[PDB]
RNA sequence: AGUUCGGCCAUCCUACGGCGGAAACUCCUUAACUCGUUCCGAAUUAGGAAGAGAAGCGCCGUCAGGCCCCGCCAGUACUGCGAUCGGAGACGUCGUGGGAACACGGGGUGCCGAACU
RNA sequence: GCCUGCCCCUCGCCCGCCCCCCAAACUCCGAAGGGCCGCGCCGCCCCGCCGCUGGCCUGGGCGGGGCGGGCGAAUGCGGGCG
RNA sequence: CGGAACGGCGUCGGCCGGUCCCGACA
RNA sequence: GCGGCGCGCCUGCUACACCGGACCGCAGGCGUCCCACGGCGGGCUCAGCGAGGACGGAGACCUCCCGCGGAGCAGAAGGGC
């Protein structure tokens, strides 16, 4: 490394897909972001104007400002041993919204509702607990159809 | 480049026309120098123009150095490929023998289980011949536009 | 045989190629505008070969666009000149034809002492009813095998118009 | 005789499809970028827009809010609805966009307004009471509690031209109340800093086809039974085209509320698509005929 | 004579340090149109602060 | 059914060959103006309406190319974490994990909303 | 061979099908392995406020009151700041 | 017996082929 | 020491799929040039194959075609359109 510019070691990331290249879809600007929403930033090579900086790029952060051609989203950044949020005003272009938080929605959502269904129901509690996957049970498995199975010589 | 010639003897020569195919297979991976590469084909062409016709043998160098020459040589990659009328069985193994002294390392003569430069194997191809269904130089296929 | 698939004449380009002369071009392109009624526009070149005075902008050429019948009255009369004798090379791929004249006296006009003779060449496009359909800004779209002009079937049409066999 | 072909397998898989609206040539998503753009701080407030097209038969003048996933149209007016106004012939006549406009302002106000009462759009916002050459701008003078209506003119891909029939609808809808941003350049009347409200006037009320009427009468009737022979089946005369516009301007203005008119559905009988076994037999057919 | 080796384990001796609360909710970088209204809407009725 | 505005942007493309238009859309037909062309009303701007499926287009159809979906390739190629695991090495095991790609064979071949007729 | 001639054939050439080996400064595809963010407060309902935003009775924020439900991955462990 | 291509009718153990009581000119 | 300028800066590598990783390691650059080579709106499609047309060809010019950029966008290189 001699050379230190903005966009040095951006060939691959800043490039567009396969068959992405052109300009970006008008959903992008339809979508609404609400202060404080999860963002995801991936840096578009096609709108170069307010890019992002390859740091953050895959790095997911929260709209810390709404403003009018440019949003401004905060992501944490690690350097040495502090890890310190980095305020970055970027384009709409370049920032897309998150689905990260959208599993513990789905389960807030069921956590609530399917509480509710069972207290018309069974008095007794839905846990939920999400449990780690868990061992096996009692299993019973028919042999009857078993193949024998042999090593094979090596042919070469 | 020391060579600039790889197929060498009977380049212009059919598919079907000699059955067994006996290629030096490399054990190393390491790096062959190309003047070994150069020295290991005159000396192979030398033995089976002694001994039988130049028709009979197709003598092929498989890589051809690019690296700045020296080749880089896998373990499992042929280092070269002969295949000879049934006239000419018997010479290429020990054309084969003058390589595996010229180029360093483990290599092995081994004879292939096709015609060598068509992959369908020799049961396969025998099964194509009765069939008719082989197109000479590929698979004749049901793909492409059928009028 | 369909009404809205009839050959018509799309046009007639009539360009007049000199060197680097000062006012051979000029004249020249006066000399087609009397016949065209369109003021040919002067088409330059943007290579610079030695040739005879070529450059980048040397006025190497002069083209006119006649449409419309107006253009056929001209392109029969290239054709007298012809002999109405056409060669089978002169229809394109796209069946658009081409002839030459060498004199623009021949067509009839008047030498003129101030008019040196201009040689031209007369390029005719041939284009069915419905051939907009690859020129309009919205709703741009290919013309289809079926309408495109074949130069088979245009070297049919150039009898039954011009009588040249 | 022989050569490269352009259309190589390399390009076909290479090649990148352009937008569905784009390979038809139907609409620019650059021109649609810059006209629904909002800044991000105003959020999902809507941004309507004045999308106005011009068909050989009739001119179509929608009002179209965008949304994530589909266009929305609050409102709209078509040319074949003028004929129920009075207004017989010639849907593409510049008087008749006028005219297309005027329907779409009002229906829209209208059905804004429903019963609204205090603070109404259609109170608040009469517009000009009659046609005329005149420049009005909703937004200025009159404001306040209700602001007028706010839309973009949607030109499509026409090219902006004086005198052109797309710009005829946008004085309409000023004229009925919605607020398009103008400058009057683009009208019929503009030079220097003078603009003539009589040029204006002139091909809102149809005077330039009521000059050409006139003029093939004198120079060729036979003509005259073939151009506008349309017209003559309605019976419409140069000296009425004015005066039959007004009156159609004043009905638009009394009853703009739509009518739902006739309209009907046919499935054709489409040559259809076949099964495996019916290609089966397809491919078996050039396979037998083939020996 | 460059290296970073034991770079790692010297940051992460009693690292990893957060940003801080204030940090995360601040009025910096924000929309000063925004950072206005705010401050109007504040000065009314229970959260007025003004005597 | 078809239009106008859209969302994903090839299952939606390309080339060809059929079929269809009631309406829609296009084609078309003309410059009296407005407007419009390095020249050209071709495009464009006006003003229409005698036609018309020839295109465009809407549908089919190609052992079509592409694009797509599933196998298989294959526990393969690589590789994470151990090993006084063998080997002169460079290379390969063994244990414990994660596991491609090209080909190849089968199968596909646009869908969604708003207003409207 | 031809009054001669590209009138006589052959390889090159031009494409087409193929094929042998390749890449640091090639990518149709594409790992292992890494990075980043999330895993508690959800709803319901009513206003309040805003020189900010909108055609609007639209929002977006920021507050207050009720009314329902609860602590919603494992493992280890008190952290934070000068 | 640090060590390489390369040899060994050294001694073991394999992996694939032909002859072997029809006894490997009688 | 001498020469070279990893003495200030930029692109693609090296760099071993976030980032950060060296080499008098690997190819090249930068110290400028342009009130147009700027801003903005409009129209357009670019290289090139093809196949055709006075002088016309190796080359000058103009047309119907098909053209995913194979053109261009000041200068290195890589992205971008």
């Amino acid at each position: 490394t001699h050379s230190q510019g903005y966009r040095c070691k951006t060939r691959y990331c800043f490039a567009r897909k396969f068959r992405r290249h052109g300009m970006a879809n008008l959903t992008t600007y339809n979508r609404v972001y609400k202060l404080g929403q999860y963002v995801n930033i991936k840096v578009n090579g096609a709108y170069h104007k307010g890019m992002p900086h390859r740091y953050y790029n895959g790095r997911t952060g929260t709209i810390f400002n709404i403003g009018p051609r440019a949003l401004g989203v905060q992501i944490q950044k690690r350097v040495r041993g502090r890890i310190m949020l980095k305020r970055i005003n970027v384009r709409l272009e370049h920032v897309h919204p998150s689905d990260c938080r959208k599993n513990h929605l789905e389960r807030v959502a069921a956590n609530d509702a399917a509480r509710r269904l069972a207290k018309e129901t069974g008095q007794p509690v839905p846990c939920l607990k999400r449990q780690n996957a868990l061992p096996r049970a009692a299993h019973v498995v028919s042999i009857a159809s078993a193949i024998d199975i042999t090593p094979l010589k090596y042919d070469g | 480049p020391k060579i600039r010639y790889f197929d060498l003897g009977n380049r212009r020569a059919k598919v079907n026309d000699f059955p067994y195919c006996f290629h030096l297979l490399s054990g190393e991976k390491e790096q062959v120098s190309s003047e070994a590469l150069e020295a290991c084909r005159i000396a192979c062409n030398k033995y089976i123009a002694k001994k039988a016709g130049k028709d009979s043998f197709h003598l092929r160098i498989r890589v051809h150095p690019f690296h700045v020459t020296v080749a880089r040589v896998s373990i499992g990659q042929p280092l070269l490929s002969v295949r000879c009328r049934a006239s000419a069985k018997d010479y290429v193994k020990d054309a084969l023998r003058r390589a595996k002294f010229k180029i360093p390392g483990r290599q092995a003569i081994v004879e292939s289980r096709n015609w060598g430069f068509t992959e369908f194997t020799k049961e396969e191809y025998e099964d194509l011949r009765e069939r008719g269904e082989l197109q000479y130089d590929h698979r004749i296929s049901r793909k492409g536009p059928l009028n | 045989e369909n009404p809205m698939r009839r050959i018509r004449i799309e046009k007639l380009v009539l360009n007049i190629c000199i060197g680097g002369e000062g006012d051979a071009l000029t004249k020249a392109a006066k000399v087609l505008q009397q016949l065209t009624d369109q003021e040919p526009t002067f088409s330059k070149s943007r290579l610079t070969i030695r040739g005879f005075g070529i450059r980048r902008g040397q006025k190497i050429s002069t083209h006119v666009t006649v449409r419309g019948e107006k253009a056929r009255e001209i392109i029969e009369r290239g054709l007298r000149v012809k002999n109405f004798e056409l060669p089978y090379s002169c229809f394109s791929t796209t069946g658009n034809f081409g002839f030459g004249i060498t004199e623009h006296i021949d067509l009839g006009i008047k030498y003129d002492p101030s008019m040196g003779i201009y040689g031209m060449d007369f390029y005719v496009v041939l284009s069915r009813p419905g051939f907009r359909v690859n020129k309009r800004r919205a709703q741009q779209q290919h013309v289809g095998a079926s309408h495109k002009i074949t130069p088979d079937e245009a070297r049919a049409w150039v009898e039954r118009e011009f009588e040249v066999v | 005789g022989w050569v490269k072909v352009q259309k190589t397998r390399s390009y076909f898989k290479r090649f990148q499809v352009q937008f569905r609206r784009r390979r038809e040539g139907k609409t620019d998503y650059q021109a649609r970028k810059a006209l629904i753009i909002q800044d991000k701080n105003k959020y999902a407030t809507p941004r309507y827009r004045f999308v106005v097209r011009r068909t050989n038969k009739d001119i179509i003048c929608q009002v179209t809010a965008a949304e994530l996933t589909k266009d929305r149209v609050v409102c709209a007016a078509y040319s074949h609805e003028l004929p129920r106004y009075g207004i017989p012939v010639g849907l593409t006549n510049y008087a008749a966009a006028y005219a297309t406009g005027l329907l779409c302002g009002r229906r829209l106000l209208e059905k804004l307004s429903v019963g609204i009462k205090e603070n109404a759009l259609a109170q608040l916002y009469p517009g000009l009471d009659k046609a005329t050459g005149e420049e009005y701008h909703p937004d200025e003078n009159e404001n306040e509690e209700v602001h007028a209506f706010k839309a973009f003119l949607d030109i499509g891909l026409a090219r902006a031209s004086t005198g052109a029939r797309v710009f005829a609808a946008m004085k309409g809808a000023v004229d009925a109340g919605l607020n398009i941003p103008h400058s009057m350049k683009r009208f019929p009347g503009y030079s220097k800093d003078g603009f003539d409200s009589s040029a204006l006037r002139d091909r809102i009320m149809g005077k330039h086809v009521g000059d050409y009427m006139a003029e093939l009468k004198a120079e060729d009737e036979e003509t005259y039974r073939k151009r506008f022979s349309k017209y003559i089946a309605a019976k419409v005369e140069p000296l009425r085209l004015e005066a039959m516009y007004t009156k159609a301007h004043a009905a638009i203005r009394a009853n703009p509320q739509a009518v739902k008119a006739k309209f009907e559905i046919k499935k054709p009988v489409r040559q259809a698509r076949l099964t495996l076994k019916e290609r089966k037999e397809r491919i078996d057919a050039k396979k037998l005929e083939a020996l | 004579n460059h290296t970073s080796k034991n770079q790692n384990r010297k940051d992460h001796r009693n690292g990893i340090k957060k940003p801080k609360k204030s940090a995360y909710t601040s009025h910096k970088g924000m929309c000063p149109k925004y950072l206005r209204n705010l401050r109007r809407s504040r000065a009314n009725d229970p959260r007025q602060s003004l005597r």
